RNA sequence: UCAGAUCAAGAGGUAAUGAUUAAUAGAAGCAGUUUGGGGGCAUUAGUAUUACGACGCGAGAGGUGAAAUUCUUGGACCGUCGUAAGACUAACUUAAGCGAAAGCAUUUGCCAAAGAUGUUUUCAUUAAUCAAGAACGAAAGUUAGAGGUUCGAAGGCGAUCAGAUACCGCCCUAGUUCUAACCAUAAACGAUGCCAGCUAGCAAUUGGGUGUAGCUACUUUUAUGGCUCUCUCAGUCGCUUCCGGGAAACCAAAGCUUUUUGGGCUCCGGGGGAAGUAUGGUUGCAAAGCUGAAACUUAAAGGAAUUGACGGAAGGGCACCA
RNA sequence: UGUGCUUCAUACGUAUGUAAGCGUAUUACCGGCCGGUACUAUUACUUUGAACAAAUUAGAG
């Protein structure tokens, strides 16, 4: 039976959409059939970054940040825990939760 | 609601809202400009979604100008809205 | 498109009262179909029904009680004669007891209890009950 | 809605119950009789004609100054067209989209439209010729049309 | 009425070459023969002398063509392309 | 082929008076009765430069048409081919303010 | 959209063409364009940081260091 | 002459002297304002991946579960400026948009077309759906040229493994690329034909219109632009439950299929196999496509859900028979 | 051209369910209200008929 009413996500009004490669996977699976995961990462992990503002000649030298998408092939992104298999209520919610932590995924 | 059976006679301003089809009665949202252009007061009767530009006797320049619905006259054309 | 305007303003009548409005707006009112409310309206299911005249092709406003239960129409318009006008009320209406099916006979639009005392006979035009 | 299209949207001229007015008119009703067709020998096809005066004089419908319509009015002055009007400008089109086509080929979507253009120029000639204004003997041969309508 | 079903112009070398030769031949042998419309008067009388040059049987204009084709794709890219250094190069 | 002129040129095709050809045309420019000369795209380069030659002592305006014999003569609704043509009375059109 | 990228194209093929990179680099050392191409704009959409982001100098004219000697001196 | 009848009346005069509506049907227009990864052709940009040229460096480098194949006649890898070529158009990218569907994303120009909105424009039933027939139809495959980076069926090696014609790793071939043709199939799916009427909430957004001295950029405020709430069309999404329906899963349609019902049109199915086979016909260059049985066999095949089973299923926990 | 009024014939001040009188003329004559009588846009449908074997069947006795 039809499991979701989305399917993968986003097909309407399209007929067929363009795919993108995975990250670890490199599958070749749709744009809107993807995990992804706009990441926004500190270079130096912000606990050894009492070294380098040692080392900045500079006002401290306020540090850059990493800046990537990651498209993940679903059987790649269950593999590495970015989603996982959740109850067929809690399947239907999408915008919950931002509602964690301080800045995840850095760490 | 099982009682908007004022169709019969719904209230004036609920109509005006509605749309010019969706109504009891079609009727257009559009008049007639009897507009005066100061620059020469011969008066020209135009459409206020006109379909068609024009001049005047005296002051025969533009005096309306096309949009998609109402046309937008030159800023110098003192008009009155009026069934006369 | 609409090749019926008399189903397409009584399935508006009877989805509006399954609902239970008490008016329903109908269109675009077909002499046909205003001699088809005008039974109905003098055996009690239909209250006195009001129509606007605009002069494209006209808009009912119709008053109901709430007696209804089922008032459908027929397509397409089978001729009856009176000798099989009793195998389209048995199959049909729901006893002998009450109910109608309407009838375009050759004097006018008339249920099926005037057309067996008249002995006239025409097409099917609907049913209600 | 549209026979060849997917889009259903309505919208249209929402003609009002009053009749004769305009009850501020200028000058006679039937003076309409000499701008019809002093504009109707500037070449102008009466869809103009009918939006050409709603702003000069400016009568609203003439259906209802007058008694009958503007396409009627002409050929009482004698200015019916050789084709009528939405068959002359859905013939313009089917010309237009051949003149695209000689020079753009790779092209199956501008030759999707005009198979849609003349599907129905066929469905306007297959009706004028029943109702007796277009001759039989009168098709759609797309190697002499681009000379009727230009 | 229509006397051969699919060899057209090639009938003439029936049941000689094989038929893709003689499919792939008769493009060329088609528009060879064929008469184009002339590009400096407007008649259809641009007819092939011999190879790669075109004439015109009025007006006597004598042209440069392809092998078959009066005008080819390939050089009509030149045309294009050369006036288009020529508006760059110019003013 | 612009649709400014073929739309002015059918008019004249229908109330104008003409002369549709090459000879015609210096008949009436010899006769000062030409308004303007089209003349095609196709038209050889001596044809067309003693058209401009007689419509330099015609007064005559000579409109350069965008096209060539196969089309001047289909958008003036004619079956054969036309370089040259003389409006000597327009109608309605307003070719005469036509500017290029 | 293509009527901002039509006035962007406008003002800084008036600026490039403006005294060779004496003036324009100073330009932008000041970001001066990106305070006239953020101000002409808002009549159009009020638009958000402007950043010029890239500069290539695919042809260099000549050497002659008679240019040179007021450019570094 | 009456002329039984039958042609035409001295035609200029006496007849309200004759054209229904204009569909919240269609079509066409517009001084219309637009809008959209819609299609075509030119033009043009972006980094990247190669491959080479210089120059510095010094023995490693690719890769992987661990590897090896492989690259270093050291000048590789790497760093760097480069030149050249073919591809692909990221990020912005959406529950956005366009398109008949397949599909569509660097600007800029030109070409033709489209929905929608607006419209006291035009015509007057021109419309609905459809055997036959036509046009388009991802990818792959096929022809004939031009290309030929990346990738890569096939093939050739290295491992793993009892086996490994596989997964994993290396150079690669047809192909991907462009042109001119062919082919006509996809889970071509929303497994849901098209036009039409009705039936409800709630929130968002695409497009257009119209009142907000709502704000608001500044030529001075105004003209505009941006948004604000307030309407309004065509919707599309989303979520909540019907006076809904269904076997359920579930669905504002998949409901109004009442109490065997009825707006119209078209296509398809009748237990499972044998089988989309055989055969004939037709299309095709081929591959193959559109048609399409029976013999014999079979008491079940199947759908949506429930409890256990409690395994490369994630979660949270426990134990010296861990 | 849908009916309205005026009605009266007709189930009980009420009910026309047969009809008659205004919407300028629902077909011209003679007969004693009544007959001969001149004149009928069309087809489908429908009313009652005509017309035609019996046996069967329905079925009366």
């Amino acid at each position: 039976t039809k499991k979701r009413r989305n399917g993968g996500r986003n097909k309407h009004n399209r007929g067929h959409v363009k795919p993108v490669r995975c990250t670890n996977c490199a599958r070749c699976v749709p744009k809107d059939k993807a995990i992804k995961k706009f990441v926004i990462r500190n270079i130096v992990e912000a606990a050894a970054v009492r070294d380098i503002t040692e080392a900045s000649i500079w006002d401290s030298y306020v540090l850059p940040k990493l800046y990537a998408k990651l498209h993940y092939c679903v059987s790649c992104a269950i593999h590495s825990k970015v989603v996982r298999n959740r109850s067929r209520e809690a399947r239907r919610i999408r915008t919950p939760p931002l509602r964690s932590f301080p800045k995840d995924m850095a760490r | 609601m099982p009682l908007a059976k004022d169709l019969l006679h719904p209230l004036p301003a609920e109509e005006k809202r509605k749309h010019k089809l969706k109504r009891l009665v079609q009727h257009p949202n559009s008049y007639f400009m009897d507009v005066k252009c100061p620059g020469c007061y011969r008066i020209t009767t135009v459409f206020s979604h006109a379909q068609g530009v024009v001049v005047c006797a005296g002051c025969a320049t533009i005096l309306c100008q096309p949009t998609g619905g109402r046309a937008k006259l030159t800023e110098g054309c003192s008009f009155r809205r009026k069934p006369q | 498109v609409r090749m019926n305007v008399l189903a397409d303003a009584l399935k508006c009548i009877n989805n509006a009262e399954k609902r239970g409005k008490r008016q329903v707006l109908l269109r675009p009112c077909s002499k046909v179909i205003i001699k088809f409310l005008t039974v109905m309206m003098k055996h009690g299911y239909i209250g006195e029904f009001e129509i606007v005249d605009d002069h494209r092709s006209g808009k009912i406003v119709v008053n109901l009680t709430g007696r209804l239960n089922k008032c459908g129409v027929i397509s397409p318009r089978f001729d009856v004669p009176i000798n099989d006008i009793e195998k389209w009320t048995n199959n049909l209406l729901p006893s002998r007891q009450f109910g109608y099916v309407v009838l375009t006979t050759s004097g006018g639009i008339m249920d099926h209890e005037e057309a067996r005392r008249k002995h006239l006979g025409g097409k099917i035009l609907g049913f209600f009950f | 809605g549209r026979m060849h299209a997917p889009g259903k949207g309505i919208s249209q001229s929402a003609l009002p119950y009053r009749r004769t007015v305009p009850s501020w008119l200028k000058l006679n009703a039937d003076d309409v009789k000499e701008q019809i067709k002093k504009l109707g020998k500037k070449g102008l096809t009466p869809s103009k004609i009918g939006i050409i005066l709603r702003d000069s004089h400016g009568v609203a419908q003439v259906r209802f100054v007058n008694g009958n319509k503007i396409l009627r009015i002409m050929k009482s002055v004698g200015l019916k067209p050789d084709i009528p009007e939405d068959l002359y400008h859905m013939i313009k089109k089917a010309v237009a989209i051949r003149k695209h086509l000689e020079r753009n080929r790779k092209d199956k979507d501008g030759k999707f439209r005009l198979i849609l253009v003349e599907s129905r120029i066929h469905r306007l000639a297959r009706y004028y010729k029943t109702k007796s204004v277009l001759p039989p003997n009168w098709k759609y041969e797309s190697s002499t049309a681009s000379a009727l309508v230009a | 009425a229509k006397r051969t079903k699919k060899v057209g112009i090639v009938g003439k070398y029936g049941t000689r070459y094989g038929a893709s030769l003689r499919k792939m031949v008769k493009k060329m042998e088609i528009t060879q023969h064929s008469k184009y419309t002339c590009s400096f008067c407007g008649k259809d009388s641009m007819k092939r002398a011999v190879v790669g040059i075109w004439s015109c049987k009025r007006c006597k204009r004598t042209v440069a063509g392809g092998a078959w084709v009066y005008s080819t794709t390939a050089a009509a890219s030149v045309r294009s392309a050369v006036r288009r250094l020529r508006e760059t190069k110019e003013q | 082929a612009l649709e400014s002129t073929n739309a002015r040129l059918a008019l004249v095709m229908k109330s104008g008076k003409y002369c549709l050809g090459y000879k015609q045309t210096l008949k009436t420019l010899r006769q000062g009765k030409a308004k303007l000369v089209l003349i095609a795209s196709n038209t050889p380069a001596l044809r067309k430069s003693e058209i401009e030659y007689y419509a330099m002592l015609a007064k005559t305006e000579v409109q350069h048409y965008s096209g060539t014999n196969i089309e001047l003569g289909t958008a003036c609704g004619k079956y054969f081919r036309v370089c040259t043509l003389s409006i000597t009375d327009p109608g309605d059109s307003d070719i005469i303010r036509s500017l290029e | 959209v293509r009527k901002i990228r039509a006035r962007m194209t406008d003002i800084i093929t008036n600026e490039v063409s403006g005294a060779d990179l004496k003036q324009l680099v100073n330009k932008l050392a000041l970001d001066s364009i990106a305070k006239d191409i953020e101000k002409s704009c808002q009549r159009i959409y009020p638009l958000h940081d402007v950043y010029i982001r890239k500069v290539k100098v695919l042809k260099k004219p000549r050497f002659d260091v008679s240019k040179l000697l007021e450019l570094h001196g």
